[PDB]
RNA sequence: CAUGUCAUGUCAUGAGUCCAUGGCAUGGCAUGGC
RNA sequence: CAUGUCAUGUCAUGAGUCCAUGGCAUGGCAUGGC
């Protein structure tokens, strides 16, 4: 059932090419330029590159219609890496087949302490070497195929990564709704970020606050404006801490409310 | 019990409630006009093709649509409801039977 | 012409104002009876809520709400629910209005 | 005859979404997220970027099937790119269609002296319209439209850029041929680079000296090496030079030839 | 007429030449080996797959079958080339008709 | 087995080197007559050329020249021209090989 | 996705070689496109 | 291809508004993927 059965190459002369690295090749002085870029697989795993972005798009944008092109981006992201395709070409032991003029196996060579990016490379290269010999029918074969292997990927990714958190359910008029029932001029409510986003912690953390200090609400996001929201909302979700700030409200003159000071 | 907190949503929810009804009725149109950009979308211009595929044009020309006949209902007692509505009166001026009034005092006991 | 795109859009938003405020009418005020316990004792309730229920608001709330607890929400029902029931192909009206007098509303304009 | 014909969107819901730039829809606050993002293009402009890359890719592939991968990408960069697709999208008047919330006439606006990436867009969220509207019979037309536009694009660019030009009919043993029949080791013929290939002048010169300094070639091309096995070339070419040294080495003695001194 | 650097080009490519014949004649098998390798290729290794899409393999597997036969005609003079050639000697020593050196001697006049 | 790998590139190159050297002999090298007279009288021709012309390599060079300017190039045009000839698919032999010794040759390894 | 330019390692290339020229891998720096 | 974070301009949003909150455009800086 696991892996996803491989889509088979008929043509015994291109399924050979894929599993062909350069360093094979292009290292014998008698192949004219031509003769040597028929004879790799740069040229297939470069078409692959484009096949693979391509049905991986097309797989997110039905499966997810409400996704804007930001999350629908991070997603694919997941999906066409090099990380991501090089852990799939091992699981099918391209890996292994791989054609080269040294040694992919001695640990302390220093092509095992790289990231490996030729085993990334292999897989586009099916990929393409499946588009040359059967273009028409092998393509519908290739989604069928990418589908089930983008699966889990998928179901990992749209959980756990904030980029692709759910941001419907979500109340945009929240902070104006706060501000409605609470704030006036002379009370100073403000946002202050505590935490912004970044690559090693894409979260961030917001704060409402009052003009004395007191934290009225907490919020965390992908970024300062959806955090500055959960804060609104987090507030919003305590009414004895409203209903005193609403009554406070009521006992301040209109005269001394309207100012900031 | 009543919170003020409770008291201040209220008061500009119904507030906006009877203006949004009225803004509606003015604007919209019937289903007539609805119906007939709906069905031939040519003529009808780009900017206006959206709201088409979204409910809001058709809920207020329904709407519009039971205000140019009678039953209005309810929504015509809410309008007016703010010129009716007196402090000592404590008849509840809706549509509702007052011996359903009776079982619910009992039932919140 | 017709449907003039500026007004649309205050149709639109009026439309969606009106059903954010019939909900927020359900979630937040009690029934009649709550409404008429705090109006007959304006001793116990909270001082600030005073000028609130002198007027007709609250009390078209409770009434509102009452009606809810209670069948015949009517029109009421039928708009909150509207979002869902609208698919983009549907040329039937889906509310209670007779089409029968969608046709005589028909050659009226003509 | 010129433009190509535009392949015509049949659903008129979709053809209009095409031309709704998210200043549109995005300020509207009744509307919720998702319904934003089924309102204005930018799902559209996302899946007509792959589309767009997939097809040139395929495109350019089959043209040239002896060209490498470097070749391949760097062409595909003049096809796909924004500044290209703007002028496209111009051609189609797309341009004017478009539904903005600002003005897109006066110049003396900051948008008039940016990029105007605005009007790439239109024409990825145009091809993205036809693949939602019929995506099996539109995507062919998609192909025979793309490739009609491409033509002349392709036409100037395998002309006049050096990273394209053919390094097919060069002699890669070129500086081996030509120490073989003149230099020695006392000769001190040697290649030195007198331009570096840069973005604002991609073109590399190397000269061929021998130890005196006297230049025996010079060559030109996208890289060191290639200039390099020009210039050796250049040199080859002059026999009376060639006859010259290599008479020249054999008056000297084996005794001395063989030193660096 | 003679230039020094086409003399020394001329001998390492008569002896290149010859080595390479010599280097053919020993690793290419003929054709009926280079056929069975063509015909099914499954058993055939993977790594020499793309060279029998290329000219060389069967250009040396029929030289080698020319050789495995007679006919290798002026390609074995060639080899034992060397070993024939005397400096006192000015006869051409090949296959060619002495009649036409000379007229190639009088169109050069 | 048979056709090591590292012997198909030595192969290969060995025909790509046989065929590259024939090229540059015809280009150079000039016919009989011009050897002849060079060889002839040594007094007119440059100093450092005499060695070459007591050696095989340039006689050999001429001559082949020479059958080169006449016609009986023979299997030495083929082997030129060959690489033009290649299609990916050929049965046939290309050559003036006959055929029917190309049957006797298969039984005979059998 | 490719390109350019270096460092190291390794494998090759060439015909005067104590010389000369390249392929790959790893790691920098830089460029260009999506 | 998107993301994050700012500056300016402009258009909007909200119910105590001398307050508060957003959309877009242009221009920086930064991140991530191909
Ligand atoms: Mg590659
Ligand atoms: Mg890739
Ligand atoms: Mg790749
Ligand atoms: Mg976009
Ligand atoms: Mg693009
Ligand atoms: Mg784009
Ligand atoms: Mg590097
Ligand atoms: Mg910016």
């Amino acid at each position: 059932k696991w892996p996803p059965k491989l889509p088979e190459i008929q043509d015994l002369a291109i399924r050979a090419r894929v599993f062909i690295h350069k360093s094979t090749i292009k290292d014998k002085v008698y192949l004219s330029g031509s003769e040597m870029i028929n004879a790799h697989n740069e040229r297939l795993e470069f078409l692959g590159d484009s096949i693979l972005n391509s049905v991986m798009t097309l797989i997110i944008y039905n499966k997810f219609p409400d996704y804007s092109e930001g999350q629908l981006s991070t997603l694919r992201m997941n999906l066409v890496s090099n990380e991501q395709i090089k852990q799939w070409s091992i699981m099918y032991n391209f890996h292994e087949k791989l054609k080269t003029n040294f040694d992919l196996k001695d640990e302390n060579s220093n092509f095992q302490n790289g990231k490996l990016k030729l085993y990334a490379d292999v897989f586009e290269a099916y990929i393409g070497g499946l588009m040359e010999d059967d273009p028409r029918n092998n393509l519908p074969k290739i989604r069928k195929w990418l589908r089930k292997l983008a699966k889990p990927v998928i179901e990992e990714a749209t959980r756990n990564q904030v980029a692709l958190e759910k941001t419907d359910k979500l109340d945009m008029n929240a902070k104006r709704q706060l501000y409605s029932l609470i704030g006036y001029a002379s009370l100073r409510l403000h946002y202050v970020t505590v935490k912004k986003p970044t690559a090693v912690d894409p979260n961030s953390i917001v704060e409402c606050r009052v003009g004395d200090g007191t934290v009225l609400g907490t919020g965390v996001g992908r970024n300062i404006k959806i955090a500055g929201i959960r804060a609104a909302e987090n507030a919003l979700r305590d009414k004895k801490m409203l209903d005193f700030y609403a009554k406070q409200r009521a006992a301040i003159p209109r005269s001394e409310s309207v100012l900031k000071d | 019990n009543y919170k003020y907190l409770e008291v201040i949503q209220l008061e500009h929810a119904v507030t906006k409630l009877v203006e949004s009804y009225n803004k509606i009725i003015e604007l919209s149109p019937n289903l007539v006009a609805y119906n007939e950009a709906v069905n031939n979308q040519d003529r009808v211009p780009v900017q206006i093709l959206p709201s088409l595929s979204r409910y809001q044009l058709k809920l207020a020309a329904e709407l519009k649509t039971l205000h140019d006949l009678k039953k209005d209902a309810i929504l015509t007692e809410i309008t007016d409801y703010e010129n009716e509505f007196d402090t000592e009166q404590k008849q509840p001026i809706l549509q509702e039977i007052s011996k359903a009034d009776m079982e619910k005092l009992e039932k919140l006991e």
